[PDB]
């Protein structure tokens, strides 16, 4: 009975970043910011 | 006042006082001595000099004439409205002047790195679409001397910008395969760089001296080149009149004129110096 479950922290971080950028009425920065964050994950 | 696109009243209003300033086929000798009313201004250049003397008081007729000037400018636009009433003529003549009304083709650019707007900061204001409409008495269309003093870059850039963005996509494909047609299109309409102009057309002008008073439509076209290469400034104007049959090459710099009234062989030009 091994039922896998994954630790989804990066997904939550991206969602929170999107929410924070939405609350500031700066959605045009979204694709600028989130992408950079993803690069920070890679290296 | 101080526009391209009588004068004694305006000079006096500029500043109830007296002013005197000094400086044409015969020289124009544009000098203004205003006192208010003394309106000393040299004109009527042909020796037997003749001056248009008319004593007025600042319809009754020597003959006092009334000139009212309203001046208000908003941003780039500058509005000058002149109403002149002469007692002998008994008809009022209007005059309108508007500066830099030229339509805009540039666009605001959002910068994400600075997260700020960038307005069309190119605001050289060389564009000048002067419109001079004069109405005399019953004839409302007495004169329409609508001649733009813009560098013509405004108009050419607006035309090419309209063609490039809104017309190229709807052009059918089969016309593109025509040889040397794409090269013609590229030369006429080049690619944009930043928000600047596609073609750097500056200094030129197109002064249409049309007048509805003349029979039919007989406009006067005067292309003016204003560059600092020609003796450190001075307008070099080539004016072709459809009726007067005179091609005027005028070098004007602060009232100094070298005017050559050239007439085609009545091929073989005839020159009046």
């Amino acid at each position: 009975g091994i039922m896998p479950r994954k630790y989804l922290i990066e997904k939550h971080n991206i969602k929170v970043l999107k929410k924070k950028l939405s609350q500031a009425y700066s959605t045009q920065q979204l694709t600028k910011v989130v992408q950079e964050y993803k690069n920070l994950i890679q290296n | 006042a101080s526009q391209e696109s009588w004068r004694s009243i305006g000079s006096a209003f500029g500043l109830s006082g007296a002013a005197a300033n000094g400086r044409t086929v015969d020289g124009q000798a544009d000098v203004g001595a205003s006192l208010k009313a003394i309106g000393v201004s040299a004109s009527n250049i042909t020796l037997i000099p003749s001056l248009k003397l008319t004593a007025a008081k600042q319809a009754v007729s020597q003959k006092p004439e009334l000139s009212a000037c309203w001046t208000g400018e908003a941003g780039a636009d500058r509005a000058t409205l002149l109403v002149n009433v002469d007692p002998v003529m008994r008809s009022v003549k209007l005059a309108a002047a508007v500066r830099t009304p030229g339509p805009e083709w540039r666009k605001v650019l959002y910068n994400d790195e600075t997260d700020l707007l960038e307005y069309p900061a190119d605001d050289g204001a060389r564009h000048t679409l002067y419109v001079q409409h004069e109405v005399r008495g019953r004839d409302l269309l007495h004169a329409t001397r609508l001649g733009c003093r813009l560098d013509l870059g405004r108009l050419v850039n607006y035309v090419v910008d309209f063609v490039d963005y809104r017309i190229e996509e709807n052009i059918p494909s089969f016309v593109w395969n025509v040889p040397l047609l794409p090269q013609l299109y590229s030369l006429l309409v080049p690619a944009d760089n930043d928000e600047q102009v596609r073609h750097r057309i500056t200094g030129w002008e197109l002064d249409v001296s049309h007048d509805f008073a003349r029979s039919g439509l007989l406009p006067v076209v005067a292309i003016s080149k204003t560059s600092k290469k020609l003796l450190g400034g001075g307008t070099l104007t080539a004016s072709y009149d459809a009726a007067a049959r005179e091609a005027g090459v005028s070098l004007s710099r602060k009232g100094v004129s070298v005017g050559a009234r050239v007439a085609r062989a009545e091929g073989r030009p005839s020159i009046h110096v």
